[PDB]
RNA sequence: GCGGGGUUGAGCAGCCUGGUAGCUCGUCGGGCUCAUAACCCGAAGAUCGUCGGUUCAAAUCCGGCCCCCGCAACCA
């Protein structure tokens, strides 16, 4: 029962942590007010509002209820722990253990939900690591970071794959892309996106000065490349008409030229290269298709750009961790967790930071 | 005259979230019904839902008679299972004995529409089957 | 909380990366108190 | 429609009358250097676009399909 006791001890702590991250009291309050609103009969006259409210409530309730359960179950276990120990009734002890297991599972589920809420959080990811402005030192730092990440992934269970790597001409790596396969790999790693700040005395400096180099990690999920579906005949408007200049009676009469147009987009493609109307149409059609693709790509680009801009707006806040190896302290800047075992962290003990980050939702 | 069965567990006094507008749709107040329920409850047991007749007269002091607790909940209790409906024939989630079912049946005999308890038992069995559990 | 005005213009592909190749995340090397870049003409209180 | 092509990571050979995978760069491991480049030594690496066929046997011969590069696509 020593292990069991230990587990029990842990679980309370875990629960507390969860509560802290959740902001449990606030949630409870929200649930209360929402519940009250629901109870009031005037809310269901406006349909859109009411459903939304209902949606809001339920999740909150679940969050609160689960927490409450966690409080109780542990207590029960503790109570029954005594029985297991002193009174020496076996069945009762077993029951207690079972309860604990169930409770633990429940807790895990809630925490899992909290952590991996995003759409692509289940998928595999591409970790991209890029060295900073320093030079050799920066490159070295980047390399170290990469190594750490690899160590982490392996520990987790994930399958790493060095897709591309640019090496530093002296030492370290200039840049590297790593495919990290496994379940909830993106959701586990997405938090590590950001700028990482090393501080240490440079071995590559002849002066041996303290250097503060930066290096970026950037985790993005493997999105499925959706197929480019062909446009419909209903969406297109197809003119045919005479061509410019040319030569003859036949040419004057016949309507070989073809102008295809998208009704949704207002794009057009003409063609009158060929004599054959059909050929022209085919060419024109192809052109139209190409144009649509280009428009889709443009759209994709624009959206991406917006996101990039938004990210930039955070600025100095893109710096997520601080690895001080002179004074031997790692600090995560957003969550605030610290550790003096820098070496260990480097080797790949990021769980402490990562988990916290996940809990936070940052 | 506004009679409908619509309520959650008995111990939860004044169900604001689940029922809410439904019980206080007609002229009768929110306080009264809840109070009545509470009064009813203490004679037996909490935790389980219980249905009751809601004949809302013009005077507002409504007449009411309790019914037996629902069957499904009872079945669940008997089982010691929470969810046992998903994919019933493809893989059996839960299972119950006939004797237990029979025992369960006899306790609801006041409200149950039958003289022969055998019939009641078989009904219960059928209900259980419907849920997902194989007898 | 004020916005950092980066020197990258219009960021297209990746923001963080762009930032990294920016003055904000430039390398900082400390002045030596003893050693190479160490000589001080005048003290802090000289 | 008529030709030419797809061969180690890149650019080129062989295909020339079927059976032998070569050149230059690049990659990897050593060296030289305080270190990096250059330089030196030693290695690795190819279902020959794909799918069928002919053969004892196919990069090589024949055909189909996908992709590229020329050309020609006219007299109304
Ligand atoms: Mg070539
Ligand atoms: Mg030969
Ligand atoms: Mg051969
Ligand atoms: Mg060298």
């Amino acid at each position: 029962i020593n292990p069991v006791n230990n587990r029990i001890q842990d679980l309370t702590e875990r629960s507390d942590v969860l509560r802290g991250y959740l902001d449990y009291d606030a949630k409870k309050e929200r649930l209360e007010e929402v519940n009250a609103e629901l109870e009031q009969p005037d809310v269901w006259n406006e349909p859109e509002r009411a459903q939304a409210l209902g949606k809001e409530r339920s999740s909150l309730e679940a969050v609160v209820d689960t927490l409450d359960q966690m409080k109780q179950g542990l207590e029960d276990v503790s109570g029954l722990l005594e029985l297991a120990v002193e009174a020496d009734d076996e069945e009762t002890f077993n029951e207690a253990v079972a309860e604990l297991d169930a409770l633990e599972e429940k807790l895990a589920q809630l925490e899992f939900r909290r952590m991996f809420s995003g759409e692509y959080d289940s998928a595999d990811c591409y970790l991209d690591i890029q060295a900073g402005s320093g030079g050799t030192e920066a490159q070295d730092w980047a390399s170290m970071l990469e190594r750490m990440y690899l160590r982490w992934a392996e520990s987790r269970g994930f399958k790493t794959e060095i897709i591309e790597e640019s090496e530093g001409e002296v030492a370290g790596i200039k840049s590297v892309t790593i495919k990290i396969s496994g379940d909830y790999a993106y959701g586990w790693l997405r938090t590590e996106t950001g700028v990482h700040r090393l501080v240490r005395k440079s071995p590559f400096d002849s002066g041996g000065r303290r250097h503060t180099s930066f290096s970026s990690a950037f985790v993005y999920p493997e999105v499925d490349d959706d197929i480019d579906i062909e446009i419909n005949p209903a969406d297109l408007r197809i003119d045919v008409y005479r061509t410019s200049g040319a030569g003859g009676q036949h040419v004057n009469r016949t309507e070989s030229a073809v102008r295809i147009t998208h009704i949704p987009t207002g794009i057009v493609t003409q063609c009158q290269n060929d004599r054959s109307q059909h050929k022209n149409k085919d060419q024109a059609m192809k052109q139209m298709k190409a144009k649509l693709y280009e428009l889709e790509m443009q759209k994709k680009n624009a959206e991406k750009q917006a996101m990039e801009d938004n990210k930039s707006d955070i600025g100095w806040g893109s710096q997520i961790r601080s690895y001080v190896l002179d004074d031997s302290r790692i600090k995560d800047l957003r969550t605030g967790v610290e550790t003096r075992n820098t070496q260990a962290v480097l080797d790949g003990s990021l769980d402490q930071f990562i988990e916290a980050s996940l809990k936070a939702g940052l | 005259q506004a009679y409908v069965k619509l309520q959650v567990a008995a111990g939860m006094a004044n169900p604001s979230p689940p029922v809410g507008p439904a019980l206080g749709q007609q002229g009768v107040n929110i306080m009264e019904f809840c109070k009545a329920f509470n009064a009813k409850t203490d004679s037996i047991e909490k935790g389980l839902p219980i249905p009751v007749v809601i004949t809302v007269y013009a005077d507002r002091s409504f007449t009411f008679v309790t019914k037996t607790p629902p069957a499904a909940v009872l079945l669940k209790k008997a089982a010691g299972i929470k969810s046992g409906s998903g994919k019933p024939n493809k893989d059996k989630v839960g299972k119950i004995s006939r004797a237990q079912l029979q025992e369960i049946a006899q306790t609801k005999a006041a409200d149950m529409t039958g003289a022969d308890i055998e019939a009641m038992t078989r009904s219960i069995e059928g209900t259980a089957r419907s849920m997902g559990l194989v007898v | 909380m004020s916005r950092y005005q980066h020197t990258k213009g219009q960021i297209k592909d990746n923001a963080i990366e762009a930032l990294l190749h920016d003055p904000l995340f430039r390398q900082r090397v400390e002045k030596n108190k003893k050693g190479k870049g160490s000589y001080m003409r005048k003290g802090k209180h000289g």
